[PDB]
Formats: C-alpha cells, sequence, structure tokens
C-alpha cells in the first residue's frame, strides 16, 4: 500500500493551489529536489504558471496540467487542507522530501554491511551499523 | 478517513493529548478495531510517562486483549508514515462531527418508535424525547429599598427569595409582581405552585386596599368598606393577572403556554410560589435559566423546606442556578450577580399583608 | 515486545546498565536467542572495560555464540526500535513484568502434581511448597536562611507536607512561594481545590502590611493601617501569582493544565492542594513526581495529616521515589532529598501572620 511518500507530497501542492505566501517559500526549499519521477513533471506548470503573474486559486489549477498527469491533479486537492497553514506543518514536508535522498544511502550501507557479510566478514561490518544508526535521527 | 488519521500523529511530539481528551472520547470511534485503541492510549497516558509506541504493544497484553487490535504487522505503521504534528483538532472535531449526527439519530429510533408501541405515556412521552437531544436602567422591583441594589430583575436572570415556616413567603412575592401588573404595566402569569387561583385573589385585595381584618375571609361590607374594593377587586384584572393554580407540576406545562404571551401585549417578571413543590431539582433548578434568557424573562422564584447559604448547598443546587440570592430571613443578598454584600432593616404592617419599607 | 527493543537503548550511553543490571538477570529470558547475548554484554563492563556496540559483538564470535541468534541481522534489530528517550528507566520493567510473574508462578506447577506424585508427604509438602512463591542555587523557599544547607527547590522535585490538621503548613506550602513573584520575578503557579479563589485574597494582606491585629474583615481598619498598607496588593499586578479552585481536578488534568503556563512563563513552581483531595497512594501519587522531571517545575503536591515518616509512608508510597519530605509540628526536614538533611530553628507571631527564625 501507500507508505509515507504517498501521503506527504500531494496536498502541499494543494495548499499552494490557492494563494501566494503559501506557494512562495517552496521552490527555494524544493529546487528541486522532487522525489518521485513525475512529481517533477507537473512542477513545470506549478511554478512557471505564477511566474507569468497570475492571481490565485485552483479553479484553472485543477488540470493544466496536460493528460496522464491529470488522474491525480484532480484527486490532489480533494481532502482536508485547512488553509490556516500550520507553522508546525512547516519544516516537515521539505525535510521529509529533502532528506529522503539523504536517507536513501541506508538502502545502501546496510547493503554493503550485508554484502561483505555472507562472503565472510561481519564484525567490522558490526561497525557499519554505528554509522547507520546515527543518520536515522533526521 | 476521519478516524484513520487522529491515532498516528502522536508518536512524534511526544505528548499531545489535552485537546484530544477534552474534545474527544473513544466512544466517538467506529471500527470494531479503532475504538479501543484510544483509551488503551489513555490507560497508557494515565501514568505516564512520557509517551511513545512500545507502551502500546505491551499494555494491551497487560490489558490481556492485545490479540484484539494489532501486532508487529499493524503497529509499525501508525508512527512511521504520518508527516503532521499539529493535527488532533481537527479532524477530532470531525470525529466529533461524524459522531454528532447520531447524538440525534440513534436517539430517533429510541424516540420515534414510541408512536406505535408506547403511549403508555403521552404527556410523559412528549417530555423525555425532549431530554434526548439537549446534550434605574432598567426594570424595577416594586420596593424602594429593593430596587435599591438591583434595578433588575432583568430579562436574563433567575431571582430567588425565601422565608421560613410562617414568615409570609408569597406574601412578599406578590409585591415583586403586584407593581409589575396593576401599576407598572407588564403582563405576568403567576404559575403558583403553592396557591391556587380561587385563593390568590385575597392577599392583594388586602395589600393595596387595607381590608384584611374585617374580616375579608368571608361575606359583605360596611358604610366605610362598601367600596374599598372598587379599586382592589377593581384593581385585580387591569393587571398581569392570569393565575395558574395546579399543584406539583413538572416544568412541562409551564414554558409552552407562557412563551406565546409575547406578541399579543407582552411579558415581564414571572413570580411564582414555593419550589420544593415543582416535581426533581437538579434538572428543574437547571430548567429555569433558559426560561430567563431565551424567552428573556426576569423569573422570580420562591422556596420552602438557621437558615443560611449552606442550607441551600447541603440542600439544593440553587446557588449558581439562581445567582441573585435574596432572603426573607430583614433580607440577605450576600450572593447577587448585581452587587456585593449589602443590608437593610425591616418590619410589617402585619394584618393587611403589606410588607413596608424603613 | 520489550526484548526486541530493550537492548537498543542499553547500547549507546555508556551507562544504560546501572538500573538494568538491577532489573534483569540471566533467568529473565522468555526467549532463546536473547539469553546468552546479555551474558556477552555483562562480561564487558567489569573493568570495565570500555563500553560500546562492538565490545560485545566480537566477544560473541569468540566464546561459542554468533549464529545462535540468526546472524547479526537481529543483533542489529536489538537496537532498531526505541522511538523514545525521556522515559528513563523504564522499559526494562516490561521484561521484569514478564519476569516477576513466573518467579511467583512457575513455582506452582510441581505442587499441582505434588499430590499424585508426592503422595506420600503432606506437612513437609507445605514447609517448602509455599516458600518459593515470594521470589539559593537552587531557588530558596522564600527565606534568606534556608539557602545554605541544600538550597532549592532547585530545578525539579516532589514535595508532600504533613503537619497537624490545617495549621501553618496550610500557610507555609504557600509561604514557600511568596518572595518569588513580587520581590524578585519568577511567576509561581499556586493552584487550589479546597481554599477557593475567593478565599485566598484578604489574608495575604494579613500576611503583608503590618495589618492583622484588627482585623481586615469589617471593611475599614484603624487610623494607621491605611497609612501603612501599600505592600500587600500594589505590586500584585507586576508579580505573578493567581488563584484557582477547579473543584478537585485529577492527577492528569493539572498535569495537563501546567502546559499553558510552561510555554507562557516557563512555569516556576506548582504549589498544589494536598495530593489527597486530588483524584493505595504508591499508585495515585506517582503521577506528580515525574511531571516535575519533564515540566522542570518544583511541584508542591501535598498531604493532610504529627509528624513521622513511615507514618505518612503508611497506606501508600512516601519513603520511596518521593523526594524531599519535611515535618512541621520548627521545620523538621528530617527527610530531604537534598543532601544536608536537617532541622531549621523557627517560630511564629500569629499576630500579623508572619513567621520567625532565630
Amino acid at each position: 500500500l501507500l507508505p509515507a511518500f504517498q501521503n506527504a507530497e500531494r496536498l502541499l501542492l494543494a495548499h499552494m493551489m490557492r494563494s501566494r505566501d503559501v506557494a512562495l517559500v517552496v521552490q527555494e526549499r524544493i529546487g528541486g529536489r522532487f522525489n518521485i519521477e513525475e512529481h517533477r513533471a507537473l512542477a513545470a506548470y506549478i511554478y512557471a504558471f505564477y511566474e507569468e503573474g497570475h492571481e490565485a486559486d485552483p479553479g484553472a489549477l485543477i488540470s493544466r496540467i496536460p493528460g496522464e498527469l491529470q488522474p491525480l491533479a484532480s484527486e490532489l486537492s480533494l481532502l482536508l487542507i485547512a488553509d490556516d497553514v500550520s507553522e508546525q506543518e512547516l519544516e516537515d514536508y521539505i525535510r521529509h522530501v529533502l532528506n529522503r535522498p539523504k536517507w536513501l544511502m541506508l538502502k545502501v550501507k546496510e547493503q554493503e554491511k550485508t554484502e561483505a557479510e555472507r562472503r565472510k566478514d561481519f564484525l567490522t561490518a558490526a561497525r557499519i551499523a554505528k554509522e547507520m544508526i546515527e543518520m536515522k535521527k533526521m | 478517513e476521519a478516524e484513520q488519521a487522529v491515532l498516528g500523529a502522536v508518536f512524534l511530539d511526544p505528548a499531545a493529548l489535552v485537546p484530544a481528551s477534552e474534545i474527544l472520547i473513544p466512544e466517538d470511534f467506529y471500527r470494531a478495531a479503532h475504538q479501543k485503541i484510544f483509551h488503551a492510549m489513555l490507560r497508557v497516558a494515565d501514568r505516564g510517562e512520557p509517551v511513545d509506541l512500545v507502551t502500546v504493544t505491551a499494555e494491551l497484553a497487560a490489558s490481556e486483549q492485545l490479540e484484539e487490535i494489532g501486532g508487529v504487522s499493524y503497529l509499525s505503521e501508525l508512527a512511521d508514515a504520518v508527516p503532521t504534528a499539529a493535527n488532533v483538532e481537527y479532524y477530532a472535531r470531525i470525529v466529533e462531527e461524524k459522531s454528532v449526527l447520531r447524538r440525534l439519530i440513534r436517539t430517533a429510533t429510541s424516540i420515534a418508535q414510541d408512536g406505535y408501541t408506547r403511549e403508555d405515556e403521552i404527556d410523559v412521552l412528549l417530555d423525555e424525547a425532549d431530554r434526548k437531544i439537549m446534550e434605574i436602567t432598567g426594570i424595577p422591583t416594586g420596593f424602594t429599598e429593593l430596587d435599591r441594589m438591583t434595578s433588575g430583575f432583568q430579562r436574563s436572570d433567575l431571582i430567588i427569595v425565601a422565608a421560613r415556616p410562617s414568615v409570609g413567603k408569597t406574601a412578599f412575592a406578590l409585591n415583586i409582581a403586584q407593581n409589575v401588573a396593576t401599576k407598572t404595566n407588564e403582563n405576568v402569569a403567576i404559575f403558583s405552585l403553592e396557591m391556587s387561583a380561587q385563593q390568590l385573589v385575597m392577599r392583594m385585595l388586602c395589600a393595596e386596599g387595607n381590608i384584611n381584618a374585617q374580616n375579608l375571609r368571608t361575606g359583605k361590607l360596611t358604610p366605610e368598606d362598601w367600596g374599598k374594593l372598587t379599586m382592589a377587586m377593581g384593581s385585580l384584572s387591569n393587571a398581569g393577572i392570569y393565575i395558574d393554580d395546579t399543584p406539583s407540576i413538572r416544568v412541562s406545562d409551564i414554558r409552552a403556554k407562557c412563551r406565546r404571551l409575547k406578541q399579543e401585549s407582552g411579558l415581564g417578571m414571572i413570580v411564582i410560589d414555593y419550589l420544593q413543590l415543582i416535581q426533581e431539582v437538579s434538572e428543574i433548578s437547571r430548567s429555569l435559566k433558559a426560561l430567563a434568557r431565551e424567552l428573556e424573562v426576569p423569573v422570580i422564584a420562591l422556596s420552602q423546606l438557621r437558615p443560611m447559604m449552606s442550607d441551600i448547598r447541603e440542600s439544593g443546587s440553587i446557588e449558581q442556578d439562581a445567582d441573585i440570592v435574596a432572603f426573607l430571613y430583614e433580607i440577605i443578598i450576600a450572593k447577587q450577580r448585581n452587587g456585593p454584600v449589602g443590608t437593610v432593616q425591616l418590619a410589617f404592617i402585619k394584618e393587611y399583608n403589606k410588607f413596608v419599607n424603613l
């Protein structure tokens, strides 16, 4: 089913689907920097369509947006987006996003802890974990 | 999905329950698997501790029933995914809202069936179905030294004044209403719990008339009394005088038949007779506050059992219910949501039933 | 699910064995892979020697134990859990609450058979079969004197006072918290449940102003106490003490109410109503000891009694996790989790509610 990455990346787009200071300080935190393959393909018409000098709202911002990136663009906005944007929803999403390719080296180091493993090396690899343990904090 | 995302953002803060425990309870939850998670939480939060995840995966087995919510397959999720920390509200008021509908829908088939199996109640049936939803400036007083520290006696407060065995209790209530009927023209319906309507007539044929020794408990009149009543029973209908006479009535046959007197002429200060009669009190002394504020009525109640203020906290709610606490003890108004603790000194005419001013 | 998590924290300290060597022994193992792991942990810290992750892992490779647990994969997953830290103990108790049981329970299986096997005995079959079962630093207390022995009331403690029925301790628990909000700065939370908000206002002025030999109840004193007063309530605004009486709010509620102020002021002290009117005590009173440790507030969570220690330590805790416990008759701090456990020479005028020293 859906892990964390299918429930953090979507409505932040639907928070800023509306007004400005919401949408403003986002690309500066997300260059990007967009995790999922096509979660960048829409981000060509997310920023470059107030760049032009728009005004607000997901009236025209529900599907423009091309074709195959529509069966989510509609189903992005629908849900609880209390536009009193939480100051404690802040550091989250963008840290959730940006330290995923930071954390992504753990589906890596565990795997060179367990590669020298079966081939007969274990307790210096029982030091790789001490490396692994610490960046699980962020 | 209102249930699904209030029980996951917790293993993050670490402690965040204050609004989730006062704006919610577990009874709001639906799933035969989501409901009991929440107090298991309270149970855990009853120590406690500071809060985390592992306290769950052990205390439900300590509540022996961990074979009835999850396991390491399902317990891993709740903290893992949730990328929000200011949730609760939220959400939880929707867990309230998608649980509020049926504070009026489960009630239905426990109220709406009664039209074809009960009745077997009737007047009663039309009363608890009501229970099953709920969950100088100035207007004067009458007396000079009682309009003193109040000036109301206003359309949003319950007013209380009471005496002891043989001190003349309604004998005093008359004169908080007599003025506000005959002279100061406002319509008042004396729903007298004590006295009837073929007995209430005399005590103010005797008041502003002085004919309570003749005796006027019987008979006819003199060459000095033939017409002391041309303006005593001549002044007894040109007033807010439409008495209710019946004994120990519940709050029901009072509100409805009074409410409507608003749009024909008006309504002022409802002054009644002793309280321990209306039956029985924790709901009843609670069912006259909205009688004063919604219907906008300066209700003036009376009661009968040294006495003092504990004698109505040991015996009765009364204190915050009727918040302008006057006495027929001289008069005590130690409590009043109109002033502090003041005093006077008083005596009677005694025979004509006219309580006088000093 | 303790065992899966428990070792994870023990790892990175290097002193998560100080209470853990006390709790779990080489018998405390429901599991089979875990029993020898800890013995490879215990062999280390006996010089000792030093303490880290690996000092155990290559120790296990040596004396006959590495695949026994399924490789280092789960030896890693001994660590991978503890989504918490602020608990403290805590935690290893879950394993001890998987433990204590069978030292009092596995010891009742032989007996269930020592009647058809041990047929054949009877009395000695009792003498043994029952035996097994068991197994200024440092904020002052207001004084300039109580400032050099221990000092504070520093930053976190549990305090429970017990003197003769409703005396000067009633005053003192709060006379600890006087010279903190007005005469320096720090706003101190003094909440109540017995003596109301409208019950703790006239008598602080009795305690402050050279005004109490009168008294102050009549409204107007003598021609001197109004020339000498501006001490009692003038700087009360620019201070930081206010009074409540939410009838008797439970051990979690105030615990969850001292979060409005902990964000707002920092929360300095919590002078509570005797922890006995709040809602056999080694249980109920163990929800205000730890609130001091996280909230970082001196918490005066009290009692209502001669004075003696294991006498308030009677039906409940008190001689245990509970910190400093003084004894009013002279302040007999014959117990203070503070270091210098000792009595301070004092007195009382009772004339102007002001207490004395020597």
